[PDB]
């Protein structure tokens, strides 16, 4: 339909302009692991010990 | 679209121009006075407006450049706006700049604009 | 899980034998070798038994002959819970770590210890906990309530189970497990799960660890770490004799138990003088895994030395060692271990183009085809015929060289090489 | 794991107190007069 | 406006879909076998079946090797990770080389892992610690569109105060990560002074707490020395352990397999995806004895992926073998492993070729007789010859204000520079050793 139509090419027009197409620029910071594969020998260790 | 004014704002702040804004949010009272400062001589060098709410009948004569960012559908009310300055008090040349991208709507709108005289434009694609 | 595409060992899965040690012609794809097949089954068995510790056994034949292959259905077909340590010969050669250091600490880490605890936990579904502030009739005031499929009542903490509930946000509703004894907590899910009974059951924890693992938890105010970064840095020996004295009366007291596992070491021949003399000593000890090795090369000279050995070894490590020999493979043999590799990477195979890739094979290596089984069916998707045909094996052959082919051609046009004194020539005139 | 950041509501939230909770389903109500009143006058 | 080192004149293989290489096609010209072998091996590597592949192509000096080794690279497309390397690399003074062997292994096989991550910012209201041991602390972050209080840990409370924020401060604080940065003074406390260094920001846009998927990619061998060192931290603590161990170390084969454990139950979640890649290793004969007896090992392992390896080298003894001969320096146990990639020399036709595609990367124009003495000199005295004297033929052309380069321009470039045949017999007579 034209709202359709209308409304993808007003999201392109708003990205052309600058990138606020919701302009989510990530912050990069690190990955988010917590397995700590270290962490699984604490109990063995203690138990050693 | 008003979503821009505060990038530009930010823009000429962070390059420390010395501008001033005018759009629909702007008051009744100040828009007068704002519009006579800077057609006044002064040390402001840019001056930020709207598609509909001053780019039709204000009479900006001390700017010598129009910049437009886009025009979707531009018979006559974007030559209104880059007219707006071209009015009876200018003794200088008009200068008006389009900012147009490359490989991307905007381009394509030229284009077909330019192939068929820039009659009117309904659907776009390529 | 075990995450793995494809290896060139992955077909063999543990080895292949009868109950009287026969070894099958074609038994989890491991073909030929009956000989070393037997061989190394009652090694397996000798392992398995546990009653001879310290022993010397040497693998030997010519190269893509049954050799790594050989030790990886030993491993296979020895299982889990036992130790196996592969480790080639050129990794003891270590910057930091001396050759005597590194290989003493790869004795120690084929020897497994079985240490069993009891503890007592509760665990279920958790749908009230209360916790109150100081006050002068009660320092701390906290019940919580754990229902199970079979149960449901509610505990009294007194103060430290408290302060461990409010470390963490412990929220009704989710499967939790309390250790009395230790005092942790574990959350094993959301009710995901079901209870089962009981809340507080009797059960053992079992934990297996080697001896150079322990070593080095005992070696450092934080040992353990160093079993993972690798910066154990020459374990002092009286920490050894005091962990050997401890695992004694540990055995002696039924404590723990012992797995003499296997240590694999392969391109012996490439190991320096001084690692073997120490080996000579260090298979003579109590505590000592079997040992097996692997050598392509014969009649060679020792490193480190300038005089030729036979085998690559000194003669003494020898006299330690026993010798297993591996025979060259034949054509009926070669089609059938191409065809389980086929079938391993999933590749259909025209009986004329396995034929020919078998005669490929008995001219030049296994290896060879081996190899190009894999790279013909890309150019059988690029016919988009699912098959390989006799005409894909050939544009094979022909696009991608053998070493005979690229030996010859060196021959033929050396003046384009680099010659070994530097000589080279890059101009094609005069 | 362990959660670095939790919302906490002001009013709410107090470190002296901490409460979690989760034919016909109805709780048991004694009947007895002796009992209620022994409950409300003492 | 763009440089050009050697390359940057290839995009591609630029074959057919059914395989067949054109003859002139992304920047390349004849070893049609070659690059159809080496579109086959794209092909197998975009398969992901089977890993541990090893193939060598071996020829001349300026054959293109190192050309088809960036080829098939391009090809792969920067999704599919790549680690170029030279042999003498190996050799380090911190760790043995087989640890850098076994890194490097590591470091070519990539992985794609996706991630929420929750995001607290705007202007502090308040600052109120809980307090032996370091007690928490209250914010009172307030956003344009809401406001709310959070608790915090500890270590990230010692990381606030540490940023010496005061009330009115916008602060950016990272759930996940425990990140902690402080933007900027908010906007309001503008006119507060007069003179103040510190610098003013906006109120954030939305609410407090925001969350996004990133789908980030993370190679293997990251991941495996994070779980072996720690990493950055704003906190003294880690500072503390990131300095207590500065020197790298070589990783035992436990830590790599609760890697790959931990990794396939990432993969069983779907949340990640695997992607294998392509190790390069040029100049291999420079390597020793050592490193191939234990490359035999690394590539018969299940996770090892596909190496490459270039030589031009016939007939030579093996470094560390005083005796060994085998062909490019490859000791015969290894040979049988890989599969080696036949390399020809060009002719006249396509060294002309060449040039005429390397001056027009150069936004250069040669005349016909000028390409023509190019091209009878490559076949003179070498390829790469040519392809270094187009530069000055350039300049010459420039300091003479003309825009084409003559036959003229080229002599004297030839007399202003000398080839390795030039400066051999000048040396061969020579008063000192010139
Ligand atoms: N009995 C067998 N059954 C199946 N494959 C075998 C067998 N023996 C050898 N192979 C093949 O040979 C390869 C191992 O070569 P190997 O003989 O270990 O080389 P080397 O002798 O240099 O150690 C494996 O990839 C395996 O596919
Ligand atoms: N088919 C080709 N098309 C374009 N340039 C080529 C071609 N073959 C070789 N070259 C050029 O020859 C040079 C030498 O090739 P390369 O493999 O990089 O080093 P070498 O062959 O000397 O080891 C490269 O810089 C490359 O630009
Ligand atoms: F009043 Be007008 F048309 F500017
Ligand atoms: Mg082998
Ligand atoms: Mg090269």
């Amino acid at each position: 339909n034209f709202m359709s139509i209308v409304n993808c090419l007003m999201q392109l027009r708003k990205v052309c302009n600058h990138p606020n197409l919701f302009e989510v620029r990530p912050i990069l910071t690190s990955f988010v692991l917590e397995h700590c594969v270290a962490s699984d020998y604490k109990d063995v260790e203690r138990t050693l010990l | 679209m008003t979503k821009v004014l505060d990038v530009l704002e930010q823009f000429l702040n962070y390059h420390g121009y010395l501008y001033m804004r005018l759009d629909g949010a702007t008051k009744i009272e100040d828009r007068q006075i704002l519009t006579e400062r800077f057609n006044t001589d002064s040390r402001i060098t840019v001056f930020i407006l709207s598609s509909r709410s001053g780019g039709l009948g204000i009479n900006l004569t001390g700017a010598d450049t129009v910049i437009f960012y886009d025009s979707d559908w531009n018979p006559a009310m974007d030559k209104q706006c880059q007219d707006r300055c071209h009015r009876i008090g200018q003794t200088r040349d008009v200068h008006i700049y389009r900012f147009v991208s490359e490989h991307t709507i905007e381009s394509n709108i030229l284009k077909k604009a330019n192939q068929k005289r820039q009659l009117d434009n309904v659907v776009i694609q390529e | 899980k075990s995450l793995s595409l494809i290896a060139a060992h992955s077909h063999i899965t543990g080895l292949g034998l009868d109950e009287n040690l026969q070894p099958r012609p074609t038994s989890e794809g491991m073909v030929g070798q009956l000989q070393a097949r037997r061989a190394a089954g009652v090694i397996l068995k000798m392992v398995q038994n546990g009653t001879i510790a310290g022993r010397a056994v040497l693998v030997a034949g010519p190269p893509s002959t049954g050799k790594t292959a050989l030790a990886m259905g030993v491993s296979q077909s020895l299982g889990k819970d036992v130790p196996f340590t592969a480790i080639a010969g050129s990794e003891i050669f270590s910057l930091e770590l001396s050759k005597t250091e590194a290989l003493t600490q790869a004795f120690r880490k084929s020897i497994g210890i079985k240490i069993k605890e009891e503890t007592e936990l509760i665990e279920g579904e958790v749908v009230e906990i209360q916790i109150d502030r100081s006050i002068t009739g009660g320092h701390k005031q906290g019940k919580l309530t754990i229902k199970t499929t079979d149960m449901e009542t509610i505990y009294e903490l007194g103060n430290k189970m408290i302060d461990g509930l409010t470390k963490e946000k412990v929220l009704a509703g989710d499967v939790i497990s309390i250790d009395k004894a230790s005092g942790k907590i574990t959350k094993l899910g959301r009710s995901v799960q079901c209870p089962e009974g009981e809340l507080q059951k009797r059960k053992t924890v079992v934990h297996t660890v080697s001896l150079h693992e322990i070593d080095v938890i005992n070696s450092r105010t934080q040992g353990f770490l160093a079993l993972f970064t690798g910066d154990t840095g020459e374990i002092r020996s009286e920490v050894r004799d005091q962990i050997n004295t401890k695992v004694a009366e540990w055995k002696e007291e039924g404590k723990a138990e012992i797995v003499p596992g296997v240590l694999f070491i392969d391109e012996v021949h490439m190991l320096d003088i001084e690692c073997f003399s120490f080996i000579n000593r260090a298979l003579e000890d109590e505590f000592a895994p079997i040992v097996m090795m692997a050598t392509n090369r014969g009649v060679s000279k020792t490193r480190g030395t300038n005089y030729k050995s036979p085998h690559g070894l000194p003669l003494d490590l020898l006299d330690r060692s026993i010798i297993i020999t591996t025979k060259s493979y034949n054509e009926q043999e070669i089609k059938t271990i191409l065809s389980i590799r086929a079938q391993e990477e999933e590749v259909e195979l025209s009986s004329d183009a396995l034929d020919l890739l078998t005669k490929t094979g008995v001219e030049t290596s296994l290896r060879y085809s081996s190899n190009l089984i894999s790279v013909a069916q890309q150019i059988a998707m690029k016919r988009k015929n699912n098959t390989v045909e006799v005409e894909d094996v050939k544009r094979a052959y022909l696009l991608f060289l053998d070493s005979a082919r690229s030996v010859k051609y060196v021959q033929e046009n050396e003046s384009q090489y680099i010659d070994d004194q530097g000589n080279v020539q890059i101009s094609i005139a005069k | 794991m362990k959660a670095l950041v939790e919302e906490i509501d002001k009013k709410t939230y107090n470190p002296d107190i901490y409460f979690t909770s989760l034919s016909r389903p109805v709780k048991r109500i004694n009947y007895s007069l002796a009992d209620l009143e022994a409950r409300l006058y003492t | 406006v763009t440089r050009t080192a050697a390359h940057t004149h290839i995009k591609g293989l630029g074959l057919d879909e059914s395989g067949v290489a054109k003859r002139v096609e992304g920047g390349f010209v004849g070893q049609i076998e070659a690059r159809e072998a080496c579109g086959v091996i794209v092909d197998l590597i975009k398969a992901k079946k089977m890993s541990g592949r090893a193939i060598l192509l071996a020829g001349g000096p300026s054959t293109g090797k190192t050309a088809l080794a960036l080829a098939i690279s391009q090809e792969l497309g920067p999704k599919v990770p790549f680690c170029p390397l030279v042999g003498s690399e190996l050799y380090s003074v911190e760790v043995k080389k087989t640890e850098t062997l076994m890194e490097n292994f590591r470091r070519a096989i990539g992985l794609r892992i996706k991630e929420t991550k929750e995001v607290y910012e705007g202007e502090v209201t308040e600052l109120t610690p809980e307090d032996k041991t370091i007690s928490h602390v209250i914010v009172g972050l307030k956003s344009a569109k809401g406001t709310k209080t959070l608790r915090l840990d500890p270590t990230i409370y010692e990381s606030i105060q540490r940023e010496k924020v005061s009330i009115g401060d916008v602060i950016y604080i990272e759930a996940n990560t425990g990140a902690v940065k402080r933007v900027g003074r908010s906007d309001a406390y503008a006119t507060e002074f007069d003179l103040e260094t510190e610098e003013y920001v906006p109120l954030p846009k939305g609410e407090v707490h925001k969350k996004k998927e990133i789908v980030q990619d993370v190679t293997l061998h990251d991941l495996d020395v994070a779980n072996a060192r720690p990493q950055g931290g704003q906190d003294v603590i880690s500072m503390m352990g990131q300095l207590l161990k500065p020197k790298k170390t070589e990783i035992t084969e436990k830590l790599r397999q609760e890697v790959n454990k931990v990794v396939a139950k990432y993969i069983d979640q779907g949340v990640a995806e695997l992607i294998p890649g392509v190790l390069f290793i040029d100049e291999v004969n420079m390597l020793d004895i050592e490193i191939f007896t234990y490359l035999n090992k690394a590539l018969e392992s299940n996770i090892a992926p596909v190496v490459v390896l270039a030589s031009n080298r016939g007939m030579t003894t093996v470094r560390g073998t005083e005796d060994v001969i085998s062909p490019h320096g490859v000791p015969p146990d290894l040979i049988d492993r890989l599969l080696i990639v036949r390399t020809l020399p060009y002719d006249k036709d396509e060294i002309r070729t060449i040039i005429e595609r390397r001056a027009t990367v150069e936004r250069l124009q040669v005349e016909s007789s000028a390409l023509d003495l190019l091209a009878t000199m490559g076949t003179e005295t070498s390829l790469r010859y040519a392809l270094q004297l187009l530069a000055p033929c350039g300049i010459l052309a420039q300091t003479s204000n003309r825009k084409e380069i003559v036959v003229n321009d080229v002599n004297e470039a030839k007399l202003l520079f000398l080839d390795a045949k030039r400066s051999t017999k000048i040396l061969e007579t020579s008063a000192n050793y010139l």
